[PDB]
């Protein structure tokens, strides 16, 4: 997953989490309007190893961080499938779980047979059981740090986005939490490009001089 | 190079692909080493790489670095240009004060008969009789100083007898600074001839390392002093930009008509190639 | 075509 | 100013407060304007921005540039305000012979004596017994001839008596690059010292533009061969990876071990010191 | 208007243009969840000149620029409420406007009644005609600047929000842009709140420090 633009020599390559400092403001400004605008202007150019340009579609750029809504019908239903899957993977629980829903269903089902008119049914199943209770995720009482950790927990389900990107958000997070963000980005193999204006300190990154001099820095 | 490129805006210049790269915020830009004669950096907000100067400097193009107020600070100035200039230090110094005195006489009238012919395009005819007489009167040694003389009755007589060259005002600023981009562009074809600049062709006990260019560049100040005295009613900014206008006009030389910069390094050719022959041939340069 | 090329404000 | 500050390693400079900045990936150091005397940039992935040049031009500062091969290119040359080195260079121009040909002898009689010891550290008494002969026969305006008479019993003491410097070999070449990165060295000392490297020592040959450092660098060759005679059975990449690492390597200087660059710096210095003086002191360096 | 938490010892005044600066990350982002999270925690408080409580919804709060939609179906509502008001201000022009609609309708409804098919119609209104002519505010933004502009433009425009607040978004636009942001702010009189993790350099604001004690800058 490398990203290229005019102002850089080469094209870089982004590789589990990447912080890519602009020090010049213009250079950034103009650089998140060629990210919104991305589809529209050829200047900012995304490709992947195969060279093939990705669409704006499969780009997700993300800039307030506690105003982004996480809870989608794709990600519930791919998260309840989810929770699914991990109800199957213990035979136990499933058997026990099928037990209740037997014994639910049998007292159902006698209510519907003392009733006078004909009624027919057909199962309840652990998906409508998970559906019924309403699963979500809760971003309400979640502070930013955690809502960003939630947003990479949930970028893997996501199909359809390629890359996640960040607007000047790493402002808000302490370093500690930096290096958390980083550590687990390694473990989730996602990419993420974050976009600062000014340099953090303890981290690698890859710093933009006014001079327009793209260099790594260890700190 | 047949591009003089001036660059008073921030911006990082890289070199790519032989290739000069403008990369700016609003725009980027790139623009061939070929056809790039002179490079002006008129800001102190300019960036530049190393491998850029040293592909400058292989491409043999002159770099001028100026100040905050735009005057030209320092220029770069090449160790080898061609393997022909150590061969050529032998020749300088073996050089004869005949051959120097000789061909600095001859440039010097060139110089004032230059004078006399735009006084007469400006139709005076008593001032370039006079500048005439001196021309008629000048002699080896220069006992007499009828360049000084000519030069005081010439700038006196164009701005005026209350004028001086000793004046701060911004005639004399655009005229140090035409003679200093002249100067440049003189200095820059004698480092592409190899000999040493710091070697005056005039005065022996005079140290300086634009003398050479200097005298070079004698003949063609009248060319500066022309613009100067129709833009003198202008703004300094409006001067500068008619000063930079010579670049893109052109001049007749007796073969034909050419660039500046195409006369000036065929004057100069001529210049060092009578030096080192012993006064086979004088180019002259009228206006 | 054009012999002095400006990169800045155009005077 | 007094310490001569040289960027190696790819890094930026900028001009802050009267401070000059230089950031380098590892560490960032800041240096007074005051303190610095001549810089010079070794690479070109040096970023260097133009007020920082123009802070040098009101400092006086002289700014060298080197290309790749390190060999020095392009030098900044202020209009005003121009720096000593200059000024010295009047005293190179009048350098007497008698100053010149006692150099040279003494720079041919350390090479031969290097050259003779190295042969007796080979455990070779006949060979080097030989080339210490010729070193006390040697004479001014060499008639003998006794360093190209030296040259075939060394090279073929060292390879054998089939060798020669004439035929094409990965040895030969290896010869060639040790010889360029040395005259890389004491040419790049010759630029901070200011004097034109085009005016050689030996008087006969000016054809290349490296004379004086290349007459210079002759007394420290033989440190190359020793190398190259180990190496010499293995591949020219594996001979040049042997040869890269004399610039680590530390040698014995007569008054303390040093480094190369500063044995090569104190050796230079006092060379033009004593070419500028007429002969106070000689510097000789033995292996 | 003022704005007042537990970290501060008085609560600070805010008129036209601020510029507000945490020194401390853990402040700034716990600041920035009491603003999400206002209507859900009442630690972070406002009291206006009036000293009264005010709602979530008369507080803009706005982080990313480029994000966020200058058209939203209450902004167009009022806005097609407003030329319809402007519209019924004027009986003449009104009056023109129903006659025209009137010929239009005759003219399709003669093409109605030319077809084999039976055709059923009830009429036509001037807010199905704004609404068909799409009347809505320019969505052409060049940059953050022009884009943070048309927010202050629609935020003095909206009467019901008593102020605007921006998180982090002084970062994007040069100190010159600052000072011409700042300067229409001060012209058009609106309230505006800027958090920003450090401080600017050039600019009068408020500085909080790592020791919890706030001090004025310029
Ligand atoms: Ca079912
Ligand atoms: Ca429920």
């Amino acid at each position: 997953m490398k990203i290229n633009f005019s102002l850089l020599d080469e094209p870089m390559e982004v590789n589990l989490g990447t912080v890519l400092v602009i020090e010049d403001v213009s250079v950034f400004a103009q650089l998140v309007k060629e990210f919104y605008q991305y589809d529209e202007q050829s200047n900012l150019t995304i490709f992947d190893s195969k060279i093939r340009s990705i669409r704006s579609s499969e780009l997700l750029l993300i800039t307030d961080i506690l105003g982004y809504d996480i809870n989608t019908s794709q990600v519930l239903k791919l998260l309840h499938t989810d929770i699914v899957s991990q109800l199957n993977d213990k035979p136990e629980v499933r058997s026990e779980i099928d037990s209740l829903v037997s014994l639910i269903t049998d007292i159902i089902m006698a209510e519907c047979i003392e009733n006078e008119l004909d009624i027919e049914y057909d199962e309840i199943t652990l998906l409508e059981l998970i559906k019924a209770l309403g699963v979500r995720i809760e971003t309400k009482s979640c502070t930013v740090f955690e809502k960003i950790f939630e947003i990479l927990q949930i970028f893997k389900y996501l199909v359809k986005k390629r890359i996640l990107v960040f607007v000047n958000s790493l402002s808000y997070f302490s370093k500690d939490e930096i290096y958390q963000i980083l550590e687990y980005t390694k473990l989730s193999q996602a990419d993420v490009l974050f976009l600062e204006p000014r340099q953090i300190e303890g981290i690698q990154q890859f710093i933009l001089d006014k001079d327009y001099i793209l260099m790594p820095y260890n700190n | 190079g047949w591009r003089t490129v001036v660059v008073n805006i921030h911006s990082k210049l890289s070199y790519k692909n032989n290739h000069l790269i403008f990369r700016n915020s609003y725009k980027t830009e790139m623009i061939h080493l070929s056809e790039i004669d002179i490079l002006l950096l008129e800001t102190t907000d300019i960036v530049l790489t190393t491998m850029l100067v040293k592909r400058l400097v292989d491409e043999n193009i002159l770099v001028i670095f100026c100040d905050d107020k735009r005057l030209p600070t320092a220029f770069l100035t090449p160790y080898y240009a061609r393997h022909d200039s150590s061969l050529q230090i032998a020749r300088q110094i073996a050089w004869k004060e005949n051959v120097k005195c000789e061909v600095w006489t001859a440039i010097i009238a060139q110089k004032i008969l230059n004078q006399s012919y735009y006084l007469g395009e400006c139709s005076f005819f008593e001032k370039s009789q006079s500048i005439m007489e001196l021309y008629h009167g000048l002699e080896r040694f220069d006992p007499s100083n009828r360049e000084g003389h000519s030069a005081r009755i010439y700038f006196n007589t164009l701005f005026g007898n209350d004028f001086t060259r000793e004046s701060d005002n911004d005639i004399n600023a655009a005229l140090d600074y035409g003679y200093t981009l002249l100067l440049s562009m003189f200095a820059r074809e004698v480092v592409v001839c190899g000999c040493m600049t710091q070697i005056g062709l005039k005065h022996a006990n005079q140290f300086n390392q634009f003398n050479l260019a200097s005298d070079i560049m004698e003949p063609f100040r009248p060319i500066i002093d022309r613009i100067v005295y129709q833009n003198r009613h202008n703004n300094f900014v409006k001067i500068k930009k008619e000063l930079f206008s010579i670049f893109s006009e052109t001049y007749l030389y007796n073969g034909k008509e050419m660039y500046l910069s195409n006369i000036v390094s065929d004057y100069t050719k001529k210049v060092i190639k009578a030096l080192n022959q012993l006064g086979e041939e004088i180019p002259e340069f009228r206006i | 075509e054009e012999r002095l090329v400006f990169l800045g404000d155009n005077y």
